[PDB]
């Protein structure tokens, strides 16, 4: 047990509200839309269970992305080099070894050149200002773990399939802080697989009430009912591995008891 | 770049050659840091990425200042607040004297205070060792080059076979953990703490397992009292041999006995039990702390 | 993949 858990999790809760992407963004885009931002982000998980990079990298990338689609107005042609550099960025961050450069060339199918990727990367860089270290929703998954009793694998999976889930979709997500769409899908990944709930540790760490969680809860109860007909199925698939318990197989409850 | 006047170079690491620089309009004096971004190979190599965004976040007196990123097509340049020299520069300059035992708990004491700040803004250094803590002459030292520094926010995992220096690796480490903690950096500033009053480096191992059965050697075989989990450790082995745990007023003579209690926390083989940063300010070592200078 | 929008 840290002496800074605490001091951690206060200030990862100053981070995000610095780290925030704005709300409207995708309304401001004249050519890409909700639905580009799906496929782009889905494809970025196909990405990342080809080169075995951490769900936190993925997490990381999308964080850049959004931000970097806040102040820029982006082509459909460009809009998968933006995320190739962001995965790069991601990769360079948080991974132990990155990819190779060309290995993203490659995931794009020679569709932009080395020097394009690279040229992307500083203005992302530049853009983003060095600013690379965003609190995610993994990261405030992790720490509210530690608060389980006792700790449950398949929920703790079942909690980081909803947060991905969540990635997918500006379409909601985007108007919730990381903190609060981790407190969801750790009560919801709770309930689902005991019925036990959002514990007041928590509730007095967070200063989160589950009430206070109820419109987030209720998109994402929504968003895990219709997983299966999305037309994004990247994270479904990557959560049946055994790795995972398989717990995107799992049937989700039609009630909340809110 | 234009009111840089480059004055000599300073030394170098990852990034290449630190140039000591004037600032022509201010007066000011600054480390040059340059890296020369190609664009045909890897990019911005990521040594760069997280030093750049984890110092940018880290304001404190005892944690060196990136004062400015210079960002051109074919250039990154980095400037940093000077610092003229380091605690091993300073130690080999020292020896034979000695580095008088006040300016040691001073130095100990600042660099407990920006460990403190880096871990409670979730920051490992992870490659902690006296080239990467610089020191100025009014008796100022500050923790510098954190081009290995990574965000905890989620554990951080392991380096299979690390590039880091050796004589400062933590034993969780060299036993083939999975995970870093805060504590490898608590254990590395054990050893440079050691290192100063002894005037020589506390574990000086010429491969892993030298580097294991030194520590061994001083601090005594673990097993499961003194360590929980130690014998299920990936790279633990019932062969090793047993050495028992000789005391420290021989590992570090020169040192009272208030000393040897804290240097015996910063290096207690269980990471769960060695001190914390901020824990150790609170040690009464440090009840007649002052701040002395340096003679260079 | 190159990716149609």
């Amino acid at each position: 047990v840290p002496d800074y858990h605490e001091d951690i999790h206060t200030y990862l809760r100053e981070m995000e509200v610095k780290c925030k992407p704005k709300v409207g963004y995708m309304k401001k885009q004249p050519d890409i839309t909700n639905s580009m931002r799906a496929i782009l982000v889905d494809w970025l998980v196909e990405v990342g269970e080809e080169y075995k990079l951490q769900n936190e990298t993925l997490h990381l990338a999308v964080n850049y992305i959004d931000r970097f689609l806040s102040s820029m107005s982006v082509l459909r042609g460009k809009l998968q080099l933006v995320g190739t550099a962001a995965m790069l960025l991601a990769s360079k961050f948080e991974e132990i070894y990155p990819p190779e450069v060309a290995e993203f060339v490659y995931i794009t199918d020679d569709t932009y050149t080395k020097k394009q990727v690279l040229r992307m990367e500083h203005l992302v860089l530049k853009v983003l200002t060095f600013d690379l270290a965003a609190p995610t929703v993994n990261q405030f998954l992790t720490q509210y773990f530690l608060h389980q009793q006792p700790a449950n694998c398949k929920v703790e999976s079942l909690a980081m399939f909803l947060g991905e889930l969540s990635l997918i979709d500006a379409d909601p997500y985007l108007k919730y802080l990381p903190s609060v769409i981790a407190g969801a899908a750790f009560h919801l990944a709770l309930y689902t697989v005991t019925g036990q709930s959002w514990p007041e540790s928590l509730i007095r760490k967070t200063g989160y009430t589950l009430e206070s969680l109820k419109p987030c809860l209720m998109d994402l109860h929504q968003t895990y009912l219709k997983a299966p007909q999305h037309a994004q199925q990247s994270i479904r698939e990557k959560y049946k591995n055994s790795k995972y318990h398989g717990v995107s197989l799992l049937n989700p409850p039609e009630t909340l008891n809110l | 770049m234009e009111n840089f006047q480059k004055v000599e170079k300073i030394g170098e690491g990852t990034y290449g050659v630190v140039y000591k620089a004037r600032n022509k309009l201010t007066g000011e004096v600054v480390a040059l840091k340059k890296i020369r971004l190609d664009t045909e190979t890897e990019g911005v190599p990521s040594t760069a990425i997280r030093e750049i965004s984890l110092l940018k976040e880290l304001n404190h007196p005892n944690i060196v200042k990136l004062l400015d990123v210079i960002h051109t097509e074919n250039k990154l340049y980095l400037v940093f607040e000077f610092l003229h020299q380091d605690l091993k520069k300073f130690m080999d300059a020292s020896a034979l004297t000695g580095i008088p035992l006040p300016l040691i708990k001073s130095y100990l004491f600042q660099l407990l205070q920006g460990l403190a700040f880096c871990h409670s803004h979730r920051v490992l250094h992870r490659d902690l060792k006296p080239q990467n803590l610089l020191i100025n002459t009014e008796g100022a030292i500050k923790l510098a080059d954190f081009g290995l520094a990574r965000a905890f926010g989620v554990p951080v995992r392991t380096y299979t076979h690390e590039v880091v220096t050796l004589w400062y690796r933590a034993p969780e480490i060299l036993l083939g953990c999975k995970y870093y903690s805060t504590a490898v950096d608590i254990w590395s500033l054990g050893c440079i703490f050691a290192e100063m009053v002894t005037r020589r480096a506390l574990f000086p191992g010429d491969s892993e397992i030298d580097q294991l059965f030194r520590i061994f050697r001083t601090l005594g075989t673990p097993d499961e009292v003194v360590w929980p989990g130690v014998t299920s450790m990936p790279d633990y082995k019932p062969s090793f041999p047993k050495w028992a745990r000789q005391d420290f007023s021989k590992v570090v003579p020169p040192l009272d006995e208030d000393g040897r209690s804290l240097l015996s926390q910063m290096l207690h083989y269980d990471p769960n039990k060695r001190i914390s940063a901020k824990a150790a300010l609170a040690h009464p070592f440090f009840q007649d702390v002052t701040k002395p200078v340096p003679h260079l | 993949r190159r990716l149609n929008f």
